[PDB]
C-alpha cells in the first residue's frame, strides 16, 4: 500500500490565502512586491515576471495552487535545508543582536497578515527557550527545527 | 500552527529574491 504525500500538501492550502492577499486563487507580482519590501526591498515589474516564467507550467503569466507547490519542492531538494534556516533567521533578526525578541516575532506575524496577541508571540519563545532565558538563541532555534 | 511550520515558509521568502 503505497500511501502518498497530500496530508503535508493541505498544510500549503491554508498557507496560499496569506499569499494571496486578494482571495482570488492566484498571486501577481506586484502583490508579492509587497512582501520583498518586507524583506527587504522590492525587485522590478520586469525581473519579477521572468521569475513566474520559468516557473509558468501553463505560461498564463502568474502561478497557480498547484503551480505554485511544484516550484516549492523544485527549490528545496536543489537546496539545503540548512540555506533556507539560516536565511529565515537572519530575516527575524533584524537589529542582528544573536537571538529574536518579543516585539521581534510579533513584527513579522503582523507585517504577514495575522493578528496574535502579545501572550501568543510569549508562547512561540517558550518553545525554543530551552535554557529559559525568556528568548530564543541560535543554537536553541536550530535544535528545534531539526528536533525529530 | 506549529513555530517549525511558519520557520518553512520564511525560508521561501529569501529564496524567491536570491534569483
Ligand atoms: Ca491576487
Ligand atoms: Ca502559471
Ligand atoms: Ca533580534
Ligand atoms: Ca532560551
Amino acid at each position: 500500500a503505497d500511501q502518498l504525500t497530500e496530508e503535508q500538501i493541505a498544510e500549503f492550502k491554508e498557507a496560499f490565502s496569506l499569499f494571496d492577499k486578494d482571495g482570488d486563487g492566484t498571486i501577481t507580482t506586484k502583490e508579492l512586491g509587497t512582501v520583498m519590501r518586507s524583506l527587504g526591498q522590492n525587485p522590478t515589474e520586469a525581473e519579477l515576471q521572468d521569475m513566474i516564467n520559468e516557473v509558468d507550467a501553463d505560461g498564463n503569466g502568474t502561478i497557480d495552487f498547484p503551480e505554485f507547490l511544484t516550484m516549492m519542492a523544485r527549490k528545496m531538494k536543489d537546496t539545503d535545508s540548512e540555506e533556507e534556516i539560516r536565511e529565515a533567521f537572519r530575516v527575524f533578526d533584524k537589529d542582528g543582536n544573536g537571538y529574536i525578541s518579543a516585539a521581534e516575532l510579533r513584527h513579522v506575524m503582523t507585517n504577514l497578515g495575522e493578528k496574535l496577541t502579545d501572550e501568543e508571540v510569549d508562547e512561540m519563545i517558550r518553545e525554543a527557550d530551552i535554557d529559559g532565558d525568556g528568548q530564543v538563541n541560535y543554537e536553541e532555534f536550530v535544535q528545534m527545527m531539526t528536533a525529530k | 500552527g506549529g513555530f517549525r511550520r511558519i520557520a518553512r515558509l520564511v525560508g521561501v521568502l529569501r529564496e524567491w529574491a536570491y534569483r
